[PDB]
């Protein structure tokens, strides 16, 4: 009944070392601790993924390359472009150990769910959904979401993956493109030039997986009410058509107002309504993080969502803690949306929803 | 290939 929280001090220190999000893991954990939420959870130490575990998805050649460049942090290896290492995914010293740690944490959370230790297991430092079997991408070196789904598959016949990160969950969608046993649903910004460039509403998967990929392309400036209306509409239809046995939910906070990417205009309350809708299904649920580049806001978001999972109302005042001085200028838990336009036209959203409904008739 | 970032 009590949610599992994947945590150890060593794991947070490892996750803190990614240069695209330095110290973020510590900020998220410190805020959760400051609100005393960890006392309401079952704290489980993550295992480190073995080569065999990582190889359930990633190719041997890619894993061996990552291991090789990780030794000295060789960021100029002849084969690195081929393997997606470069500006977004640099070959830093020890990056293999980092990858193995996050892969292992999501696998540990999935195992907790299989064993019935909990109905909800949380790995806020996971969710690296862009990585491909043989290629790093989008700050992701190992696709822990795919590894977690593959572990859950041992017990759960149909798994629903829901991806609320700002960016299209392309690595997870591609991994499961050809199967009807895992349905992927991504809501994301979709615009020419915007990473990774995929995920139009017409992208529905392939072969036996046709219609078991769902993409909801959204324009800039979306706020809580409209986002929740879209998310609820799609998830209601998906749940009815697909009848999942377990859910993996990626909650990247790069949609939240104040993110330097400045694309969506969401608050944690809106994402929380989506989370509540999914929790009401009462299925085994693996909760992951993902993007989020305003570090204090990402901690605000994931702390608030941890409160949602626990059914608790948190104080609006950020408690004093290690990183309190980073919570200005308001020092409150709530995030105020920016005063910019929502570029989502109601007719286009209607069209997208109609198209998705038509696709889901084939799953039914 | 797009850049993220
Ligand atoms: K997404
Ligand atoms: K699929
Ligand atoms: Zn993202």
């Amino acid at each position: 009944l009590v949610p599992v929280y994947i945590y150890s001090p060593e794991y947070v220190s490892m996750c803190d070392s990614l240069a695209k999000i330095p110290k973020r893991a510590s900020m998220v954990h410190s805020l959760i601790e400051a609100y005393a939420l960890h006392k309401q959870m079952r704290i489980v130490k993550p295992k480190v993924a073995s080569m065999e575990e990582m190889a359930t998805f990633h190719t041997d050649a890619y894993l061996q390359h990552l291991q090789k460049v990780s030794q000295e942090g060789d960021d100029d290896h002849p084969d690195s472009i081929e393997y997606g290492l470069g500006y977004d995914c640099p070959a830093t010293e020890g990056i293999f150990d980092y990858a193995a740690a996050i892969g292992g944490a999501t696998i540990t959370a999935a195992q907790c769910l299989i064993d019935g230790m909990c109905k909800v297991a949380i790995n806020w430092s996971g969710g690296w959904h862009h990585a491909k079997k043989d290629e790093a991408s989008g700050f992701c070196y190992l696709n822990d979401a795919v590894l977690g789904i593959l572990r859950l598959r041992r017990k759960f016949e149909r798994i629903l993956y829901v991806d609320l990160d700002l960016h299209h969950g392309d690595g997870v969608e591609d991994a499961f493109s050809f199967t009807s046993k895992v349905m992927t649903v991504s809501l994301h910004k979709f615009s020419p030039g915007f990473f990774p460039g995929t995920g139009d509403v017409s992208d529905v998967g392939l072969g036996k997986g046709r219609y078991y990929s769902v993409n909801v392309p959204i324009q800039g400036g979306i706020q809580d009410e409209k986002y929740y209306q879209i998310c609820e509409s799609v998830l209601k239809e998906v749940y009815q058509a697909f009848n999942p046995k377990a859910v993996v939910l990626q909650l990247g906070a790069d949609t939240i107002a104040g993110d330097p990417m400045c694309s969506f205009n969401m608050t944690p309350v809106g994402i929380g309504k989506c989370l509540k809708y999914i929790l009401q299904w009462q299925l085994a649920t693996l909760i992951l993080g993902g993007g989020g580049f305003n570090l204090a806001n990402t901690a605000r978001c994931w702390t608030y969502l941890t409160g949602v999972i626990l059914g608790k109302t948190l104080s609006s005042e950020i408690p004093d803690h290690e990183f309190f001085t980073a919570y200005g200028p308001d020092y409150v838990l709530e995030i105020t949306p920016s005063c910019r336009p929502d570029r989502n036209e109601p007719h286009r959203i209607q069209q997208i929803l109609n198209y998705i409904k038509g696709n889901l008739k084939h799953v039914v | 290939r797009h850049k993220k970032x």
